[PDB]
Order: C-alpha cells, then structure tokens, then sequence
DNA sequence: GCATCCGTGAATCGAGG
DNA sequence: GTGTCAGTAGCTGTCACGGATGC
RNA sequence: CUCGA
C-alpha cells in the first residue's frame, strides 16, 4: 500500500535528525569551508538512501559507515581537479 | 543553595524566579540545544562536553 | 503600541614589498 | 569501495543614528 | 603590510 512509499521517508527524515548536523561537522573540520561541506552531506546522504545495506541492521554503528564515504569524497575533491586552480 | 549563596542580592533573587525551566537535568539540555542545535540531547552527551 | 536590533554610513592622492 | 570512538576556528576591544522588525 | 603630504 502507500504507507510504505511513506514509510521509506520516515525512515530517511528520522536518520537526517540525528546524523546529519554531526556529520557536517566532519567534513567541516577536513575542509575548513561549510559550503562544500553542505554539499558533501547531502551527496553522502544521498548515496546512504541508495545504499540500505548499511542502515537496515539498525543495531550497528551506521555514522561510523558515513564518516568514511565523507572522507573519501573530500579527497577526490582534492585531486587533480584541485591542484592546479585553488 | 542558589539561593543561599546570592541571596543578599535582589537581582539573583528575580533571575532565579524569572527563570523558564528548572531542574539539573533540564537546563543542562536547555545548554545543550543552544550550544551545539539540531542533534539529540543526551544527559551524558551534554555532562560530558 | 513600543523596545530591540538591523542596516547604513564613516577624507584625498601617492611609494614599495 | 567505503562501515567499532571517530564532531569549526574564531571571536566583541568601533559608534551614532534611523526605522523596520519583532514581543 | 610599512610609509609620505
């Protein structure tokens, strides 16, 4: 039924709260520009929705899981591309 | 024993009255949520920063 | 109906690193 | 492809003034 | 940044 469309993004909005302003913080911290960081955010975010292998056994540490795939993304932001022009 | 350290003064008398919410555990939270907004308060994760 | 707080403004030209 | 804690620096050492903003 | 009328 529809109830599990919405179900999908109750699920979503209720990892938001509670991961998303911290994670920020990291890439905040790695990058020393909160623009970029918001941006990284939602893209990790967004790869997390794609990915739920990771979220559906609840009872493990899934801020650890997002951490990495942040720090990951940041270090392809610094490379080549970056080198030469910032 | 607010009370009794600044009592000789009306003005801590009339903060501790016009305060909002009290409680150790309350404003310890009312801290947290200004301090470091949009994350879950947990009477630890605010005892401990 | 009024205090707070936001946004605006604050000399001219010139040298070198 | 990613998976145990994993979380800014910096900073207030300006001020007069008008009026929309807000309780 | 430091400096001159």
């Amino acid at each position: 039924v529809s109830g599990a469309a919405a179900a999908e993004a109750a699920l979503m909005r209720a990892l938001y709260d509670e991961h998303a302003a911290v994670l920020w913080r990291y890439a905040l911290r790695l990058t020393g520009d909160a623009a970029q960081a918001e941006d990284v955010v939602q893209e990790t975010l967004l790869r997390a929705w794609q990915h739920p292998e990771v979220i559906g056994d609840t009872a493990r540490p899934a801020r650890a899981w997002l951490f990495t795939v942040a720090r990951n993304m940041i270090i392809d932001e610094r490379r080549s591309a970056r080198f030469r022009n910032v | 024993q607010i009370v009794e350290r600044f009592g000789f003064s009306e003005i801590m008398r009339s903060t501790l009255e016009k305060d909002n919410t009290v409680g150790t555990d309350e404003a310890l939270l009312d801290i947290y949520r200004k301090l470091r907004p949009g994350e879950p308060p947990t009477k630890e994760s605010a005892q401990t920063l």
